[PDB]
């Protein structure tokens, strides 16, 4: 009926892939995919708001969060 | 040169003056020590030839302008009217990793090498968002700066919304550098166009419904028909829901129906229909028109699938 | 089913008046004018969109019957010509009366006046005007009506509807 | 006129690409299930006789 | 009281009809809240008990919910289970690598796909068992991880399939399957095209062709 899933996370693949059979499977990989997200979000999350000293400039970051580039000078 | 100052003037005249000082803090482009110098209690147009004068002072290139002018529009945004596109991938394609700066280079080169003058302007925000300027132009022209071009891209989604002012005539480049700096095979139109881009965004993403259950009087009068009123009221709310409904103001439907009422029982002919409706804010009209006594308890179909299918235009044959 | 004037008897100093039209807030308004004053007698108001009603038995007998014609829609005159096949005719001895509501505003009047003076000379009517937007003139004919219906009631001695027939009688 | 040859030859490229990419990898997954199948086929007869 | 004996009734069923989708049983559960304010903090001491479909467990964590102006921070920063002790070492070293880790949704993710993978390996052990009785040897039972393929012709020539669940550091599944070779060196000594040292190799390329009780009944037939 309606979501409240980000729309970049594939969950249409999933849910014609396991919807119909082992519904339970589906539930668990949506919860996994999830979860991988949260996480990656968090780090970078963290490591942009903690450590800002060490950063020259802003790093770059896509909406997925699977693809990170940055560079540093340690003192 | 004297058309970016004239470029940048004209934009200053379209911002009104209650918040002309946001958007010349948003632009940053005179420092922040030249703002206070400048008295904004005076006429408009002496607050607009200072604003002028510093800008000429320094040198102002056309970059800073498009900018001003994105962020204009940006602040606006319900001045044109918004339609969108929705691009396709192959089956066997892996998820990509989006790059913003091969995207810009992409898609300014397929422009650049297809067309001779062109200007492009980038602006990234959050949300996911990146707002494209496109002014147009050919190998014998230059290009034109009072005409352009509106694009709102958000990564790693099939979806791009666009301004129609003129991309009637390079609506194909632009579809071909949307699907080739995406990485993606195919593209299309849907049927929805609208000025409100809010909506179309809540429309599109299908997120306008965000209620979800978890567990974590003078009787004197005697009103009769009263089961007739209250299934009209419970089929409404079935209907229509109870979230609150995305604003719209425009409907088109176009019907190649026979005509079935003796009367033009000989006709093998269709009737040809154009009809639309209009509203400041449709879909809250028509929920009020059958506890108003206008219509039917039970609505056409037609009329209660709007956001549902994402579509404003419709085509009806027999 | 068919309404019939005299199928009941009437209560202790009680009197019923229905109102039948297509507007609903119209015909709330009209009640609550109507049942906002003081009277000697014990009012009832019902209110029904046509004819026939559902079936009921508890329902009491009814003195006076009000047709509310907008003169801005043919729907409510559709309505008001259909439900006109319903009420047997010893209900037109006096006890019916027709009300016409929009003639102030001529611009968006979609029904001609001879129309409804024709429809009311027909079935040997009354015919009154009055615009029910308007809380001044709601009142006042709210209290014509309740004035009208207790002589329809049987609370005047020596005034019936029949005579009221004979009161109202027009012309030409 | 130029123009429109361009944008249509590129229309033409970009929809030719994914079916030899497709075909590609059906012909070089097909090899080695059709390599698998026969050193799987060779090993249990070998096997059989062995033991028979 | 008819209402009243409805409600329980159909939260009876909810309750049954969510443990039965998610597949874990709950059993009850305690909560324990001490104020510890300078901006408020509390701490919240939480304990459960239940089971997945075969193994219990009991959990003791504590949380430190920092309520402030605009942030609602919650961390676990005190966890610990306990479950009974089989003989299933990966188990415990999981067990202990949650319990170092603070983190409770992968813990239960990982239990469920264990238990599935382990019913899967049971229920198909059970299966070839009974099907050919006379050419397996089932020495440990259907809930271990060794199988044991001999014919009862001759006790010399037989051999072992072994069937493992591992789980890695980050948290997921993956079985693995191999196949050690008990024949004497008459067999040797009698054949010189030496195809059995490749025996396990090729035996993978076996179940990575049409399946894995297809290949385990095709070894079957073949030994027969």
């Amino acid at each position: 009926h309606h979501h409240s899933v980000p729309v970049f996370i594939p969950l249409e693949e999933i849910a014609a892939k396991y919807l119909q059979t082992n519904i339970q499977h589906f539930l668990f990989s949506l919860c996994e995919y999830l979860n991988a997200y949260s996480g990656r979000k968090y780090q970078a999350d963290r490591l942009q708001s903690d450590f800002a000293a060490l950063l020259t400039g802003p790093l770059q970051r896509n909406p997925l969060c699977n693809l990170l580039s940055f560079t540093y000078k340690l003192d | 040169d004297e058309t970016v100052a004239e470029f940048i003037k004209r934009t200053i005249l379209k911002i009104p003056m209650n918040e002309l000082t946001t958007i010349l803090k948003a632009w940053d482009f005179l420092s922040e020590n030249q703002l206070q110098t400048v008295n904004f209690r005076q006429r408009k147009e002496s607050v607009v030839q200072h604003l002028i004068h510093l800008c000429e002072e320094k040198r102002a290139s056309i970059s800073d302008a498009a900018l001003l002018d994105i962020i204009y529009m940006q602040f606006h945004q319900h001045q044109k009217v918004w339609e969108v596109f929705q691009m396709s991938k192959g089956p066997g394609e892996d998820v990509d990793l989006f790059d913003m700066k091969q995207f810009k280079n992409s898609f300014k080169k397929i422009l650049q090498r297809a067309l001779k003058n062109v200007t492009v302007s980038f602006r990234e925000t959050e949300e996911n968002a990146v707002w494209i300027r496109i002014a147009w132009g050919t190998q014998y022209t230059k290009p034109n700066q009072y005409k352009p071009t509106y694009v709102v891209y958000y990564s790693q989604t099939p979806y791009a919304f666009t301004s129609s002012s003129m991309l009637r005539r390079n609506t194909p480049l632009l579809g071909q550098a949307l699907t080739i700096a995406s990485k993606h095979h195919q593209i299309v139109k849907m049927d929805l166009r609208s000025r409100y881009l809010d909506s179309l965004k809540a429309i599109v993403f299908k997120q306008y419904n965000q209620t979800f259950e978890t567990h974590n009087m003078d009787s004197r009068i005697i009103h009769e028909n009263i089961v007739e009123k209250e299934r009209v009221q419970r089929i409404t709310q079935e209907t229509f829901g109870d979230y609150p409904q995305p604003q719209l103001e425009f409907a088109q439907y176009k019907l190649e129906t026979k005509f079935k009422s003796s009367i033009l029982a000989e006709r093998e002919e269709p009737l040809r229909c154009l009809i639309k409706f209009s509203s400041p804010h449709l879909l809250e009209a028509l929920k009020s028109l059958a506890p108003a006594g206008i219509a039917d308890a039970p609505l056409s179909p037609l009329l209660t699938c709007i956001p549902n299918k994402r579509m404003n235009y419709f085509k009806i044959r027999d | 089913s068919v309404l019939r004037p005299l199928d009941k008897l009437p209560g202790l100093n009680t009197a019923t008046i229905l109102l039948v039209g297509t507007e609903d807030a119209l015909l709330q308004q009209l009640a609550d004018s109507m049942l906002k004053e003081d009277c000697a007698s014990e009012l009832k108001v019902h209110l029904a969109k046509s004819l026939p009603l559902p079936s009921s038995v508890n329902r009491p007998r009814i003195d006076l019957i009000v047709f509310v014609v907008n003169l801005h829609s043919k729907y409510s005159l559709q309505n008001t010509e259909e439900s006109l096949r319903h009420v047997d005719a010893s209900f037109f001895l006096g006890k019916v009366c027709f009300l016409a509501t929009g003639a102030g505003r001529e611009s968006h009047c979609s029904i001609h006046r001879h129309t409804v003076v024709k429809l009311a000379h027909t079935y040997q009517s009354p015919l009154l005007y009055c615009d029910l937007e308007v809380e001044g003139f709601r009142a006042t004919m709210a209290q014509r009506l309740v004035r009208v219906l207790q002589i329809c009631a049987g609370h005047v001695p020596g005034v019936s509807a029949l005579n009221l027939l004979s009161l109202l009688r027009s012309s030409e | 006129k130029k123009r429109q040859r361009m944008i249509e030859v590129q229309d033409e490229l970009l929809r030719l690409e994914p079916q030899l990419k497709q075909l590609q990898t059906k012909y070089d997954e097909l090899k080695e299930r059709k390599s698998s199948l026969r050193n799987a086929a060779y090993f249990l007869s070998n096997l059989k006789q062995l033991y028979q | 009281s008819k209402d009243l004996k409805n409600q329980l009734g159909h939260l009876e069923s909810e309750l049954s009809f969510l443990s039965t989708l998610t597949g874990i049983n709950i059993r009850n559960h305690s909560k324990q809240t001490e104020d510890l304010t300078s901006i408020r903090k509390v701490l919240q001491r939480h304990r459960l008990s239940g089971n997945c479909h075969m193994v219990t467990f009991q959990l003791e964590f504590q949380i430190l919910e920092i309520q402030n102006k605009e942030r609602l921070s919650s961390a676990v920063t005190d966890l610990n289970i306990i479950m009974e002790p089989t003989e299933c070492s990966e188990l415990s070293e999981f067990v202990s690598r949650a319990e170092e880790r603070k983190d409770l949704f992968m813990f239960f993710r990982s239990l469920h796909f264990f238990v599935e993978w382990f019913e899967y390996r049971k229920r198909t052990f059970k299966h070839l068992k009974e099907k050919y009785p006379d050419a397996v040897y089932l020495s440990e039972g259907p809930s271990s991880c060794s199988m044991g393929i001999r014919s009862a012709s001759r006790p010399g020539f037989e051999l072992v399939i072994v069937w493992r669940i591992q789980i890695d550091e980050d948290g997921k599944v993956f079985p693995k399957l191999d196949l050690l070779t008990k024949v004497p060196q008459r067999a040797l000594e009698l054949d010189k095209n030496r195809a059995i040292e490749t025996a396990p190799l090729s035996f993978r390329t076996l179940v990575g062709l049409l399946g894995i009780e297809a290949a385990l009944e095709s070894l079957i037939k073949s030994l027969c």
